Order: C-alpha cells, then sequence, then structure tokens
C-alpha cells in the first residue's frame, strides 16, 4: 500500500457514496489517526491492509503498523498551523494562536476552528512542519463554535 | 470497511489565512475520551 508520509482521507464505502470520516498522518511507515475516526477498525491502501498496533479511548488516539511516532509538542507561544483536509475540498493550512483547555491533570492547547466531522485527524504543525497533535476532539463553547484539543501521543 | 487516499504534504505554508480566537477554558476529561466545560 501507499506508506509516503503526508496527511490521508480515511473514507468508508458503508453509507451512500464514498463518505470521508476523518483524517490521518503517515510518519516513518505509522499512520496515526483518532480513535473515533476507525473505532479501531482495519484500513486498506490499495492492495496492502493497515492492523491496528495502539489506541486509547480516552486519549482519544490510535497508532497502524507500529507504535505512535510523533512527538512534538506546542510551544505555548508561537501560532501553528491546522492543515485542514475537509471532505470534497482541497488540504488548507489555517494559521492560529491556540488557546488552552485547563484541566486537573495539566493545561494543552485548544484551537477554535470550526470544520465538518469528517475532518477529525488533521494534523496541526509547528514552524519547523512538525506535527505537535490532532484536530477533532474538543468542546461546544457558549457561542455555538467548536474548540479542539491539540490531542499528541507519547512516543516510546 | 475503510480506506485512505493521500491529501498533501505536511508543511508549514508561510502567508496562509491567519483566523481563530485563544480562548482559555476549564475543562473536565471523562474515562469516554468526552472534555466536557467545567462551569
Ligand atoms: C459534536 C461535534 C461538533 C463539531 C463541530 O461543531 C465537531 C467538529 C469536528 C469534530 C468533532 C468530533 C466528532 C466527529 C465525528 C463524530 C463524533 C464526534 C464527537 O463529537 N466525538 C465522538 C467521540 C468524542 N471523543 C468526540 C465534532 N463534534
Amino acid at each position: 500500500g501507499e506508506t509516503t508520509d503526508g496527511v490521508y482521507r480515511v473514507m468508508t464505502r458503508r453509507l451512500l457514496g464514498s463518505t470521508q470520516v476523518g483524517v490521518g498522518v503517515m510518519q516513518e511507515g505509522v499512520f496515526h489517526t483518532m480513535w473515533h475516526v476507525t473505532k479501531g477498525a482495519a484500513l486498506r491502501s490499495g492492495e496492502g491492509r493497515l492492523d491496528p498496533y495502539w489506541g486509547d479511548v480516552k486519549q482519544d488516539l490510535v497508532s497502524y503498523c507500529g507504535p505512535w511516532k510523533l512527538d512534538a509538542a506546542w510551544d505555548g507561544l508561537s501560532e501553528v498551523q491546522l492543515l485542514a483536509v475537509p471532505p470534497g475540498e482541497r488540504a488548507k493550512n489555517i494559521q492560529t494562536l491556540p488557546g488552552i483547555f485547563k484541566t486537573k491533570d495539566g493545561d494543552i492547547g485548544a484551537v477554535a476552528l470550526d470544520y465538518p466531522a469528517g475532518t477529525s485527524g488533521s494534523p496541526i504543525l509547528d514552524k519547523c512542519g512538525r506535527v505537535i497533535g490532532l484536530y477533532g476532539n474538543g468542546v461546544v463553547i457558549k457561542n455555538g463554535s467548536y474548540v479542539s484539543a491539540i490531542t499528541q501521543g507519547k512516543r516510546e | 470497511d475503510m480506506y485512505i487516499e493521500r491529501a498533501g504534504d505536511i508543511t508549514w505554508e508561510k502567508d496562509a489565512e491567519v483566523t481563530g480566537n485563544s480562548p482559555r477554558l476549564d475543562v473536565a476529561l471523562d474515562e469516554s475520551g468526552d472534555f466536557s466545560l467545567v462551569e
């Protein structure tokens, strides 16, 4: 299958037409997405099969073919880019200064950008192009607009 | 049954649309991975 580094759409044919359920990142031969996109199911890349290797419903993350590889972190200061990949629409970088989710376990970067559900798993990058996390798990605010966490895994 | 299609390179693009606010939110994370506003 296609193992080139980059960003990919996650498609299903189990509904009407070909429906985009989310987005993910291929790095060092590992495919990285959010748990709620695949529910831990196997994926196809042409003829090639991609099997789950690691996942965690609480982190809402999952890796295929190998361990989570993405370890860059928001620096807490700089603007970032959401490389949004919406259903039916070309990949598009959106530059933003993240806000903050304050939790009992620590502070997390958050990006206040609204996109369709199927955009879940789109990568968030730093100025060096390193993926600092994925878009698609967050919260609806007073306004009615969406704030996503910058969700990052740990690399062993 | 689910499949992937390549959509682009992962690159910082100089002069991209700058937008979105930067809210500080008090939130809780439950066992099911659902964030909620602590008010
Ligand atoms: C409600 C909502 C609204 C908006 C826009 O205003 C969303 C925009 C992007 C992405 C999601 C997430 C999403 C996608 C597809 C199916 C479900 C969910 C969802 O809410 N979760 C299910 C497991 C939990 N960790 C998160 C959005 N969820």
